[PDB]
């Protein structure tokens, strides 16, 4: 990177990164995220209530943050919630090592104290679980589980999208014996109401739906990024712009030049023919008269999700479609997924792993927020598959973590005692994170989480009731995480963070 | 042009020398911290390895040329010790600088370093005792020498999987490790791990049922040039350009696909029979569905996308050799690995070539996506294996924890070679520079680098005791008994490379530019 | 144009750049040695034992920075030693005498002074030059092992003592003068990549790398016959000069092969006539030369008549226009020994030749590629004494002491000489004593009082024989100690130094042109 000096990184960069990485977990997590305008290299306002999403959109110059940001993304992989929850425990504890460095303790010492303590905290978490819930075919339970996952990272529709993802995350697998990496594939169409956002299944091309329905049942596709303009690899499909004498030949010939096109397509078999390219005038006339369905002007994301679900190859060179240019679906039924007339395929048993949630609203910021939700419900539903387990949500469990690590810190003596003394509190940043967006008092909520010892119950979330600190049961709040989701975060809030201080300065000319 | 003479020039010499090196002392034992070098490309890194962060990008010095040279000699030749090596090279300058401060000539200081380097190198054999090629005795020297590169944990997981690899050798006297370094990783949600895997294992293969899954006689035709070409050891060009040129290759591809399976089936007909013995074509490009069936359906194993790194660890392990084509390789030249077995877990399809006639290769499968996970273990793999290989090839390994450093400067105690100062000045600076290894660990940890040492010294001055600074808490301990022993191949390459460069700087007087 | 520069200021300009060169390589000189660091503007490490090597690699000033290379190159051409000594004498003496004398207002009696302080210098040198025997490689040893250690090599010295000491005796100028003192033609230094000390054989004759390059070239016909053209080949390696035009494509190729075909038709005639050897001095390219290997012949190519005709007398060959043509032997056998010792398959022909004009290539093998040049410089540093001892059995023990023997006896003759003469005499005689006291510097202790007593010892006991050594810095008999200062060396090192002195003392202006 840049040439540095003075061993500044540790005492400066390492503490700089996480807090700079923070506020994305702190004023956004738990019951609600707070929006952050994000303008990427393409300028539009982007709403991020998730830390990973704003970390996705934060290009990391730090050598230090470049370690922790990725592992903070890896929780959106592994959980989908608590990706915020990575950085709040990560750097807070990490910050507590600098004053341990003020104590004089060596860098590797206090980090080892964090490992043995998080391994200890890894022991504490599953004890802190309150019962469990799993039904992978059901909306209600799943929505109550996923809702914390969206709530942290969503300021918008919670139960409604919890239900719609608990629809979708389920319904794409009509019964989930498990859940894939990602099944639900959203067809993104804005407008109407933001609650006009619906859930269907299969692939939707929001580009030109053209040709005509040849078979509504058999959706069999010939997928091409290729223009059907007469462009094709068997003959010369040249459009003739040279002279009016020339173009009339294309007018006469494109009926025939689309004839070597649709039939080289449909004779090897097809019904829908997915066009990432275009279809010419007399081509479309011929394709409309031959009545071959050509979905046209399709995006990659159009071409791709199809090739992602049925499996397929959309190629710019036209040719007889192979069964890897030929997919089959449940049905191609021209219909509206959330109030826009488009071709909508159907995939569950045939291929599957595609579920359209049309994400609607006034602006794509109203799409992006509800895009956070359904996605935050995607990942944690696979989390809901891997365990039925439900921990009381963020900030209620944290004292049993803190309380024991305190007494564990009390059993610590040996110099990492103070370091595990640091490890104990860093869970109480969770009520603090949920305090400071609330604007309420951390240490008093932390005290409201101590003296009563409700230990998996008392927490202040992010509410319209957050004017005054009120410790509410997260177990009943509809906000429930899982020890795995915890353990994944409690691992990945440590690893990158505990290893980021172990570094020394960058040495360059 | 400009003239910078002697002390003016030798300052920039000694200033640039110990300028990086003193900060390089953040690494030794497990307790020495980790330094992060980020090269200009932006790679976040951790190596307690002494030499590594130098050679890539560093503060540019005149001595930067020499420090990259001598930091090499330790890990290049032996494979371990640069964490303990680079630190001594200017550790011997620190004391001599104070001796030169008397007006004591750079040459009279030059001749001195070479003097007692003998005595300590003599003492390395003197101090070392023959230590077994045994698993745990390796593990012991491992637990030392591994940490004399990097931190405990990854060295501690490299205290087992490594000791096996250097043990798993067919037999090898190589001080470093080549083919039993096989770097694979399955990016893994959990933090980290290194999966020790015996024999060569292919990064990718194609395991299809009509093939031989478990192959007891596996005769390998190594294969690269695809079913898309005909009797060639390198691929030719493509035509995407013209529509009629697009119809030329895919139609004629039937000529190319079968021409290869023609050889492939008959070479199985020849060598392997059909259902009797398994045949293997390891196809290091993709495999077309005709022969991917026909290679299978004949009984041949067709292994897709093997790396050349596999291909070389294929040959010597199996005893056969490779080929670049899908056409006939000689039955002898056919690689025979008594087990060709493709195991698929998670992201990658791993083809075991096992019952190796002479396995020179094992495989280490790393875990986790994060570079903060990988760069720590990745950089310790090379220095994990070769280090413990120095324990197996040499039954002689020198005890660690500087208990050897304290056990010389006490015998080296000033004016045992009493003749004069100038040679003594070296052996004096040298006796004092010896002690860094105890010091730097007690520099990392508490007491003092002295308070522990002066106790260590005394504790060693107490007879019958080889004692050293704890590799973690910076406190007294017995290097022999605790089981911390440096590689003697590290330890000889320790004193040579350190003392020569400083001496090379000591004849340096005027720098010109 | 119109510009004028003046005298002592130009003399000072002659003083300045030289005065810098007079220092480091003076420290690098002798048993107390150093290195001259060179900072590249990018930071690259450079250190040598030659400052002119550092100068060639950095800015060189038009003043004596240019000349002290030149006159040392003049010193490098003649005896091949003292270049390090010339740079440090000249600028020193020019820094010493001038100011003291020019304030007395004269270059003039200083003009006479350098050759007067040369006079006794040359005089008593030869007088105290001790005879050392030529017949004994051992009594040539202590002087030649001293000379090869003037640049501080005992490494290949004793081996250069083996090969070269009798080799210059085998060097004959074909003028039938000396012979004994030999310029480098009849004696050359040429090396074989790699090898070993036994792959080094004492080689007193020419060595043709091109005599046997390949095995199908001649193999041990102990008296070959080198055919130069003229019948077996001819005087044409030509071009038929075929007409050319754009419409003929084949016409471009025929003119290209025509150079080779005449080279071929001569070698085809060699295929017809089949010598054991042909020397093609116009040279034969790869094509027609591959045709001489089937004819059981070596192809000696693009060497010179002088070497060949000497090789002829050296290896036992001679120039005859055909193998079938047989006239007479000018040398029936001209070889002391014929050897080919190959490194790899490429053959190197070693023909050991005693008192031939030859090349007297003295086979010089480092243990490997790199220190070959050491053995070259050593066998070159060898032949310096080898031509000195054979010329002059007298050579002064000294160079610490000879430098004292000169200096103290010089001004000691001012006691005899006096006059106005004594003042520039001693002043040009002053700087010499400092050279050992410059090395006695790195002996530590007192560099002054030692030489002081030694200066007393000079006329007290003995001078260069019994005197100061760079190894000792104190009185030893340089004979008994075996440190020798070749007589040919001192006659030169000072000369070219005082040659540049009066000159740069007499060059009083530098015009723009």
């Amino acid at each position: 990177a840049k040439h540095f000096s003075g061993l500044e990184e540790a005492v400066y960069r390492n503490i700089q990164a996480c807090k700079e990485l923070a506020q994305t977990t702190r004023t956004a997590y738990g019951p609600n995220g707070m929006n952050k305008m994000v303008i990427n290299h393409l300028e539009k306002l982007f709403v991020t209530n998730d830390a990973a999403t704003i970390l996705r959109e934060l290009e990391v110059q730090h050598p230090a943050a470049k370690m922790i940001v990725m592992a903070s993304h890896m929780q959106e992989q592994e959980v989908g919630d608590g990706t915020n929850f990575v950085l709040v425990f990560a750097g807070a504890l990490l910050e507590l090592a600098e004053e341990l460095l003020r104590i004089g303790l060596s860098v590797s010492e206090v980090i080892e104290g964090y490992e043995i303590a998080c391994r200890k905290a890894h022991e504490i978490l599953p004890n802190l679980v309150c019962c469990s819930a799993k039904n992978l075919r059901d909306i209600d339970e799943v929505s109550s589980l996923l809702r914390t996952s969206i709530m942290s990272k969503q300021y918008g529709n919670e139960v409604f999208l919890a239900k719609l993802i608990a629809q979708a995350c389920v319904s794409i697998f009509p019964d989930s014996g498990h859940f894939n990496v990602d099944n639900i594939r959203v067809c993104k169409i804005l407008g109407s109401g933001i609650s006009s956002s619906s859930v269907l299944h299969g692939m939707v091309f929001k580009k030109e739906t053209e040709g005509d329905v040849t078979s509504v049942k058999d959706a069999k596709i010939a997928v091409y990024s290729c223009p059907f303009d007469g462009m094709i690899t068997e003959t010369k499909g040249t459009v003739l712009i040279k002279t009016a004498e020339e173009l009339m030949n294309f007018s006469k010939g494109e009926e025939n030049l689309m004839d070597a096109q649709v039939k080289a397509i449909a004779d090897t078999g097809a019904n829908v023919v997915v066009t990432g390219g275009k279809v010419a005038d007399m081509a479309l006339h011929y394709a409309n008269k031959y009545n071959i369905m050509l979905v046209r002007l399709n995006s990659k994301w159009d071409l791709r999700r199809l090739c992602k679900t049925v499996g397929a190859t959309a190629l710019p060179r036209l040719t007889p479609p192979v069964l890897e240019e030929m997919g089959h679906c449940d049905s191609v039924y021209l219909s509206e997924v959330g109030d826009t007339q488009v071709v909508v395929f159907k995939h569950e048993k045939e291929d599957g792993a595609i579920s359209t949630i049309v994400l609607r609203g006034s602006t794509d910021n109203l799409m992006d927020d509800i895009e956070r939700a359904v996605d935050d419900g995607v990942n944690t539903f696979k989390v809901l598959t891997r365990d039925k387990r439900l921990v009381p949500g963020g900030g209620a469990t944290e004292i049993e973590l803190a309380k024991q690590i305190t007494s564990y810190g009390e059993t610590c003596p040996g110099l990492e005692q103070y370091a595990i003394k640091k490890f104990a509190e860093a869970f109480e940043a969770i009520p603090r994170a949920l305090a400071e967006n609330s604007g309420v008092k951390a240490n008093e909520v932390i005290s409201k989480l101590y003296a009563v010892h409700q230990e998996g119950n008392k927490n202040v979330g992010l509410d319209i009731e957050a004017e005054v600190p009120a410790v509410k049961d997260m177990l009943e709040a509809g906000i429930l995480d899982t020890y795995l989701g915890k353990y994944w975060a409690i691992k990945l809030a440590t690893n990158a963070a505990v290893t980021v201080l172990r570094v020394d300065q960058i040495i360059m000319a | 042009a400009e003239v910078a003479r002697a002390q003016a020039a030798l300052a920039v010499n000694i200033s640039a020398a110990r300028g990086l090196q003193d900060v390089l002392r953040t690494n030794l034992g497990p307790k020495g911290t980790m330094k992060m070098l980020v090269s200009g490309a932006g790679d976040i890194k951790l190596t307690k390895d002494g030499n590594v962060l130098l050679h890539e990008m560093q503060i540019q010095h005149p001595t930067a040329s020499l420090i990259a040279k001598v930091a090499t000699a330790q890990d290049d030749i032996t494979g371990d010790g640069t964490t303990s090596n680079v630190l001594i090279i200017g550790e011997l300058l620190k004391q001599a600088d104070l001796y030169i401060s008397e007006g004591l000539h750079p040459r009279i200081i030059t001749e001195g370093f070479e003097a007692a380097k003998e005595k300590a190198l003599q003492f390395l054999e003197e101090v070392k005792v023959s230590r077994e090629m045994d698993r745990e005795t390796l593990i012991d020297v491992a637990r030392t020498s591994l940490r004399t590169k990097v931190h405990a944990e990854l060295a501690d997981v490299l205290t087992e999987a490594v000791v096996d690899s250097i043990l798993a050798i067919k037999k090898q006297d190589e001080p470093i490790d080549l083919f039993m370094i096989e770097i694979m990783e399955m990016k893994h949600k959990s933090e980290t791990d290194t999966s020790l895997i015996r024999g060569l294992v292919l990064d990718h293969g194609a395991r299809h049922p009509d093939m031989k899954k478990r192959v007891e006689d596996a005769y390998i035709l190594t294969c690269n040039v695809s079913l898309e070409y005909e009797k060639t050891e390198v691929n030719s060009g493509f035509f995407y350009k013209s529509a009629e040129e697009r119809e030329k290759l895919v139609k004629a591809e039937r000529k190319f696909i079968e021409d290869r399976v023609k050889k492939i089936i008959e070479l199985k007909r020849k060598v392997c029979g059909d259902s009797d013995k398994g045949f293997v074509v390891i196809n290091q490009k993709g495999i077309d569905p005709f022969s991917l069936d026909a290679l299978s359906k004949e009984g041949i194993v067709a292994l897709r996308r093997a790396k050349r790194r596999n291909m070389e660890r294929l040959t010597l392990a199996c005893g056969g050799v490779a080929l670049n084509s899908f056409d006939d390789l000689s039955p002898d030249c056919l690689g025979h690995a008594g087990l060709v077995y493709e195991y698929t877990l998670g992201e990658e399809k791993f083809t075991f070539i096992e019952k190796c006639n002479n396995p020179r290769s094992v495989t280490l499968l790393i875990k986790g996506p994060n570079k903060h996970t990988l760069t720590q273990i990745k950089d310790a793999v090379r220095d994990g294996l070769r280090a413990v290989k120095n324990a197996i090839d040499d039954g002689c390994v020198v005890p660690g924890a500087g208990a050897v450093e304290v056990a010389m400067a006490e015998a080296l105690i000033k004016h045992k070679p009493s003749v004069k100062g100038r040679a003594q000045l070296g052996v004096q600076a040298f006796a004092d520079a010896l002690l860094i290894i105890p010091k730097v660990l007690a520099q990392n940890s508490g007491f003092d680098l002295q308070e522990t040492l002066v106790k260590i010294q005394a504790e060693h001055s107490e007879s019958g005791q080889l004692v050293g600074v704890d590799l973690n808490t910076g406190e007294p301990m017995v290097a022999a008994e605790v089981g911390v022993w440096d590689n003697y191949c590290v330890k000889k390459q320790l004193l040579h490379s350190c003392t020569v460069i400083a001496t090379n700087i000591l004849l340096v007087d005027e720098i010109m530019r | 144009n119109t510009k004028r520069e003046s005298g002592r200021k130009v003399q000072s300009g002659n003083i300045n750049a030289a005065k810098t060169i007079a220092d480091i390589i003076r420290t690098c000189l002798g048993p107390k040695s150093m290195m001259k660091m060179l900072l590249d503007p990018m930071g690259g490490i450079v250190m040598t034992n030659d400052g002119n090597a550092i100068l060639r690699e950095i800015q060189v000033q038009h003043p004596a920075a240019k000349s002290m290379i030149e006159i040392s190159r003049t010193q490098d051409e003649e005896v091949g030693d003292g270049t390090t000594s010339v740079i440090i004498l000249a600028g020193e003496m020019l820094s010493v005498a001038e100011h003291f004398l020019e304030q007395q207002m004269h270059p003039t009696v200083v003009i006479s002074a350098y050759r007067k302080a040369l006079d006794d210098m040359i005089s008593t040198l030869k007088k105290i030059s001790i005879p050392v025997d030529i017949s004994d490689s051992d009594m040539m040893l202590n002087i030649i092992n001293s000379s090869i250690t003037t640049k501080a090599i005992s490494r290949w010295s004793s081996l250069a003592c083996n090969i070269a000491l009798d080799a210059v005796k085998m060097v004959q100028f074909e003028e039938n003068g000396r012979k004994e003192i030999d310029i480098k033609k009849y004696a050359r230094v040429e090396k074989i990549p790699g090898g070993i000390i036994e792959d080094s054989c004492v080689l007193r004759g020419v060595m043709i790398n091109k005599d046997v390059t390949h095995p199908r070239m001649r193999r041990y016909i102990k008296n070959p016959r080198i055919v130069l053209l003229d019948s077996s080949l001819e005087y044409k390696k030509g071009e038929s000069q075929t007409d050319i035009e754009i419409t003929r494509e084949e016409d471009f190729t025929r003119i290209l092969q025509m150079e080779e075909e005449y080279i071929q038709q001569l070698c085809e005639d060699i295929i017809q006539l089949k010598p054991d050897v042909v020397i093609t001095e116009k040279g034969i390219s790869d094509l027609a030369q591959h045709y001489l290997m089937r004819a059981n012949i070596t192809a000696i190519r693009r060497v010179r008549k002088t070497d060949n005709n000497r090789i002829a007398r050296a290896c036992g060959a001679r120039i005859v226009s055909r193998p079938e043509e047989l006239r007479e032997d000018d040398v029936g056998t001209g070889a002391g020994l014929l050897e080919i010792k190959k490194i790899g398959d490429e053959y190197f022909t070693f023909i050991t030749d005693c008192k031939d004009p030859k090349a007297c290539t003295i086979l010089l093998r480092g243990a490997s590629k790199e220190i070959l040049s050491e053995v070259e410089r050593n066998l070159q540093d060898a032949m310096q004494v080898c031509r000195n001892v054979l010329l002059d059995p007298q050579l002064v023990p000294g160079g610490g002491a000879s430098e004292m023997a000169v200096a103290h006896a010089l001004t000691e003759k001012s006691k005899a000489m006096t006059g106005v003469e004594q003042w520039p005499y001693r002043a040009v005689a002053q700087a010499l004593e400092v050279i050992p006291r410059t090395l006695i510097q790195n002996c530590g202790a007192s560099t002054i009082r030692l030489l002081t007593s030694l200066r007393a010892k000079h006329t007290q006991e003995n001078c260069e024989t019994w005197g100061v050594n760079g190894e000792t810095g104190t009185l030893v008999d340089m004979k008994e100690l075996g440190i020798w200062e070749p007589l040919a060396v001192k006659l030169q090192t000072y000369k070219t130094a005082v040659e540049t002195a009066v000159l740069l003392l007499r060059i009083d202006d530098i015009v723009s042109g």
